[PDB]
């Protein structure tokens, strides 16, 4: 609607230009201020107020009263400012969500880069499970880095940028990164289930397949969404979900990954309790570390859709995926790279050769 | 996910603010 | 029994061992220390070696 | 010059790598087991290869060759004065600095030697088969409880014991070892991700 | 009884030997080398890291070239590496997955190996065809093979779980001499540089010196604390060192017939899996069960340095002929080279 | 030279008492767990009792549970085994065994036919 307002303003300017200033009586000023055309000397001049604003649309039949004197000069009670004019007939939660989720993503970026460096700088820790982990941390970093370039771009565009194709590609990159993260959280769960579910597989082939399904498949549904959005709606930097169907294209695959990931979680925890059967506090500690890795907190508000969610429910909803996911990187990092006993023991043995 | 929904809600809020303030300045 | 045979061959070996001579510790120890210095400069582990002739960089 | 011979060595290395990769696939795709209480015995169970090795012709002393069996999935331990020796053998293998990460499977194949069999009571959670008197059942459970007391005394290395009874034909025992091996492998994976 | 007298003649004769050993005793090597300066703090950097194995490594051996080394793993592989370029020159699959010893003849032609199976497999390297098949399978031992060494391209001496140590003939394939009288399972042996005599360490805390030509043991050194796991000859043919499961190395001399020095600290409680000397015989490298190996001063009984780069227990350690580097293989399927 | 010389034994009527002291020499005493193994006439070696380095978890076989008692002395390097209420079937050659690994709770080959760390103890007869 904002773009339409700009076009409407230009149309009003063109109409004003088409009207010449000559009149039998001296005319008044004619500029764009709400465009004001030539008035009537010595009479009340009225003009149609704009309707491009939400507060102004409620009064479409409103008229701006003006006093154009016979001398072609507007009524000015004082010259200390612009000419006098009479016009009488013509939120914080987002800022809160912004400050709370930007600080968490920064902490994750700091903890993720150091976590990946520790796992990569240790040659004696290279193993398939760690390879999937290192790619998982890299995915989280790319996610954190992408959202940072995103929000700053939005501020730049709103503070040219819209027509430029750069903004569109940036949002696609974010949709691809967030999609890759969810799908890489999936390949982590399916790999854990493959370990538990007794099955003899070749490590090389099953490994490159996990990397393919984690990196390649994100392109199988994010690029179609990009070309579909471009052709249909491209003005808003692919930021306006005009038709739910298009938003469903990039959302259904994610919802599927989360759904098929929760199934693995209930399956994995089922084997844990079965093994522990031969106490509740130990099972509690186990799910608290299994939840961040698989990102099952999304299941708390999963079936609920944006079209259905209204009122404060949106705030309560958007408070989960903006705090847990923002801090999800911290959890997966400290749990599997700092709290893990193996990595610690490696630090204990290297403290002697490093001192 | 909800990241895009927050971006859309934020974008719409900024858009309404830009529209109102811009015409008022003009 | 058959264990007496193990005893007979055992003492026989002990007798054979008691017949050989011996060298003073101060002599065998000195010869060992003397040989340890004759090749002191020929031990790449004891003395360092530049990376030129070292086959391991 | 040295370039030609270097690629011949490089091509040879690449050949060994191609062969070792397939060798690693078949090696990790199979499990090794030890039977005590060298003859090889290989068999498949649901497309899962098992390599059971039985030490033969070796001397009584076992404090040295038993160390070569550190990286074994499970050590099958059968039993038969006649049992106190086996009790100490399992006791000595349990809390060993090298076999502390290797689980042991127990396949249990009197009042004079052990006095605890007088005032011992059969556990209420037992599963006595109605085909025999409670005398033998109380005996097997007493030996089971004795072996457990030796097992759970110290679990520093975090290795588990699986006591079983020889109540079925051999074809049913293979299914048991298969289920136990699967359990040990799964527990290892659970501890490899820090869940248990 | 007559047997008690036989035991009496033994204990009284042992006392005579002990008296003779104490009679020839004098100021030991500890106080006569006080003026000798210490070797000094030395470092040992891991230059190479020979990886590619699957199971735990158990033995290794250099060659006369001092650049090719053979290693054996419990996964059923016998890989011959190139220490300079770190390229696997050969990879021989073993008919038995359990291997505990590997040897390298001093001609770059044959390679022996043994383990739980009483058979000792000798493989030919310089075969006319590309494949390297089994050249000979020495059988006859009644115990697990613990260590085998090559005397030449015709003879080979092996140690078995049974006390009997046999000197074989590769051509005839039958035992030529059977050294016996150890009463324990011989864990390892060491060939003298002159190839006339060789020592052997068993699990009875004793070391016996045998002459290859005859079958009679020359001497017997019993001053250790527990089973001896490793033994190596001093590089002069006049002394040797041993290691037991007590973190105590012992330097015995041939002519003195008694120990010279004991190497052990007060903060380490582990075994000694490998023992070897440098080219000059000054540095005594010994591996332990504490995931790292140490190097001691052979003339000062002081810790020269510590080599800690392994993630499991060190099982094999060997120095080259010219003493340029030190190859150590641990149970982490990783064989490193320190220089 | 590791050696274990013991005393005691002889002939004693059933139900009496007897004390066997195993004087250990040639090795540090307070580092290994000493055990007692016997060999009945016409039978193999069997385990009787054991004791830790300093002594905190003493164990016996079921046949001698409560009758015999084992004690050691790290200062004098001795190992005692007091006997109470002998049995005519307890006649056997009681050896003195030393476990091979120090600072270890387990030890193999204690009852092996051949063991270099055994004391070759005397025959102990209980009959009339």
């Amino acid at each position: 609607t904002v773009q339409k307002w700009r076009e409407y303003r230009r149309q009003c300017q063109r109409s004003l230009t088409e009207d010449p200033p000559p009149a039998t009586d001296l005319f008044c000023n004619r500029t764009f201020d709400a465009c004001w055309p030539d008035g009537e000397p010595g009479s009340f001049v009225n003009v149609s107020c704009p309707w491009y604003l939400p507060w102004a649309s409620s009064v479409p039949q409103g008229h701006v009263y003006r006093f154009c004197t016979a001398e072609g000069l507007w009524l000015q009670k004082d010259n200390s400012s612009l000419p006098w004019r009479d016009l009488s007939e013509c939120e914080e939660q987002l800022l809160f969500l912004y400050i709370i989720y930007t600080v968490g993503y920064a902490l994750s970026f700091s903890a993720l880069v150091i976590a990946s460096a520790i796992l990569l700088g240790f040659r004696h820790l290279h193993c398939t499970r760690n390879y999937i982990h290192l790619n998982l941390f890299a995915s989280f970093i790319l996610r954190a880095l992408s959202v940072f370039i995103k929000d700053a771009a939005l501020k730049w565009m709103y503070s040219s940028y819209q027509d430029s194709l750069s903004c569109r590609l940036v949002f696609l990159l974010m949709q691809y990164c967030v999609a890759a993260n969810y799908y890489w959280l999936l390949v982590e769960g399916v790999y854990l289930y493959t370990l538990l579910a007794f099955s003899v597989f070749s490590e090389q082939w099953i490994f490159r397949l996990y990397v393919s399904i984690g990196w390649g498949v994100p392109l199988l549904f994010v690029v179609p969404w990009g070309i579909v959005k471009y052709l249909y709606e491209d003005e808003g930097c692919w930021t306006r979900n005009s038709n739910m169907n298009y938003w469903l294209i990039i959302r259904l695959p994610i919802l599927f990954a989360i759904g098929v990931n929760f199934l693995i979680f209930v399956r994995v925890i089922c084997i844990v309790v079965s093994k522990l059967k031969a106490i509740k506090c130990r099972l509690a500690k186990s799910t608290l570390t299994l939840i961040p890795l698989l990102g099952t907190h999304e299941v708390i508000f999963a079936f609920v859709m944006d079209e259905h969610a209204r009122g404060t429910l949106r705030f309560i909803k958007l408070f989960t995926e903006l705090s847990f996911t923002s801090f999800q990187g911290l959890m997966v990092a400290i749990l599997y790279c700092f709290v893990n006993n193996e990595v610690q023991l490696e630090f204990r043995k290297s403290w002697e050769r490093w001192r | 996910h909800s990241q895009g929904t927050f971006t859309s809600d934020y974008s719409k809020y900024l858009d309404s603010r830009r529209a109102q303030d811009f015409v008022q300045w003009l | 029994t058959a264990s007496i045979a193990q005893a007979r061959k055992l003492v026989e070996q002990l007798k054979m061992e008691a017949n050989i001579d011996r060298i003073k510790v101060s002599k065998a120890a000195a010869d060992l220390m003397a040989y340890c210095e004759a090749h002191a400069k020929e031990d790449p582990l004891l003395t360092p070696v530049p990376a030129s002739e070292n086959p391991f960089r | 010059d040295q370039r030609n011979e270097e690629k011949a060595q490089r091509e040879a290395n690449k050949k060994i790598e191609k062969q070792l990769q397939k060798d690693k696939q078949v090696y990790r795709a199979t499990h090794r087991l030890l039977l005590l209480g060298i003859f090889e015995t290989k068999f498949q169970v649901d497309k899962v290869n098992f390599h059971m090795f039985d030490v033969g012709a070796q001397r009584d002393e076992r404090r040295k060759w038993i160390q070569c069996f550190n990286d074994v999935t499970a050590i099958i331990f059968v039993v038969a004065n006649r049992l106190q020796a086996a009790l100490k053998l399992f006791d000595s293998i349990w809390n060993n600095k090298w076999l502390r990460d290797t689980s042991v499977i127990l396949f249990l194949n009197i009042e004079d030697y052990f006095p605890e069999f007088a005032r011992y009571t059969t556990p209420e959670d037992a599963t006595p088969e109605p085909g025999e008197d409670p005398r033998v059942t109380r005996a097997k459970y007493f030996i089971r409880d004795e072996f457990l007391r030796i097992s759970t005394a110290s679990g520093d290395g975090r290795h588990y014991c699986y006591p079983h009874f020889t109540c079925a034909v051999d074809t049913e025992n293979i299914r048991r070892v298969f289920n136990d091996c699967r359990d040990i492998i799964q527990r290892m994976h659970l501890r490899q991700y820090e869940l248990l | 009884s007559e047997l008690d007298q036989l035991r009496q003649e033994a204990e009284q004769l042992k006392n005579q030997i002990r008296d003779a050993r104490k009679a020839c005793a004098d100021a030991t090597l500890s106080q006569i080398t006080n003026n000798i300066d210490p070797v000094g703090r030395i470092q040992m950097r891991t230059r190479r890291t020979l990886r590619g194995h699957l199971a735990k490594i158990y033995a290794m051996h250099w060659g006369t070239d001092s650049r090719l080394l053979v290693s054996a793993s419990q996964d059923g592989k016998l890989i011959i590496w190139d220490s300079y370029t770190t390229n696997k020159v050969h990879a021989i699959p073993l008919r038995s997955s359990w291997v505990m010893t590997c040897a390298y003849a001093p001609s770059g032609n044959y390679v022996a190996c043994g383990g739980l199976d009483n058979i000792c497999s000798i493989y030919n390297l310089k075969t006319r065809e590309g494949n390297v098949r089994v050249s000979r399978e020495l059988a006859g031992h009644t115990g697990y093979l613990s260590c085998c060494r090559f005397l030449d391209d015709n003879q080979i001496v092996t140690s078995s779980g049974d006390t009997t140590c046999a000197l074989w003939d590769i051509e005839t394939g039958q035992q030529t001499t059977t050294f016996t009288g150890h009463t324990g399972d011989v864990m390892s042996l060491s060939l003298a540089p002159d190839t006339r005599l060789f020592v052997s360490g068993a699990c009875d805390a004793s070391a016996k010196l045998w002459d290859v030509r005859e079958g009679m043991c020359r001497q017997t050194f019993t001053g250790h604390e527990s089973d001896i796991n490793a033994i190596c000859f001093f590089p002069n043919g006049n002394a040797f060192a041993t290691g037991s499961d007590d973190a105590t190395c012992r330097l015995f001399d041939l002519r003195a017939d008694q120990e010279l020095m004991t190497y052990s600290h007060d903060n380490i409680i582990c075994g000694i899996t490998s023992v070897s000397f440098s080219k000059s015989g000054r540095l005594l490298l010994a591996g332990y069960d504490d995931f790292n190996c140490n190097v001691w001063d052979a003339l000062k009984a002081d810790r020269a340095g510590v080599l800690a780069g392994h993630d499991n227990r060190v099982s094999c350690l060997g120095v080259t002929d010219d003493g340029m580097a030190v190859a150590t293989g641990s149970w982490d399927s990783f064989l490193k080279i320190w220089n | 030279q590791v050696q274990l010389q013991e005393s005691g034994g002889g002939l004693v009527q059933p139900g009496g008492s007897l004390r066997l002291s195993c004087a250990a020499s040639g090795f540090t005493f307070s580092n290994y767990k000493m055990n007692w193994v016997r060999q009945a006439p016409g039978k193999g070696l069997e385990w009787v009792s054991d004791i830790s380095q300093s002594g905190a978890s003493i164990s016996y076989t079921g046949s001698v549970k409560g009758r015999f008692t084992i004690s050691r002395d790290n200062a004098k390097n001795t190992l005692y085994l007091q006997m109470n209420s002998l049995k005519p079937e307890d006649t056997a050659v009681y050896y003195c065994a030393r476990c091979p690994a120090p600072f270890t709770r387990d030890c193999f080959d204690v009852t092996s036919t051949t063991y270099a760390y055994r004391g070759q103890g005397t025959q102990v007869t209980v009959s009339s």
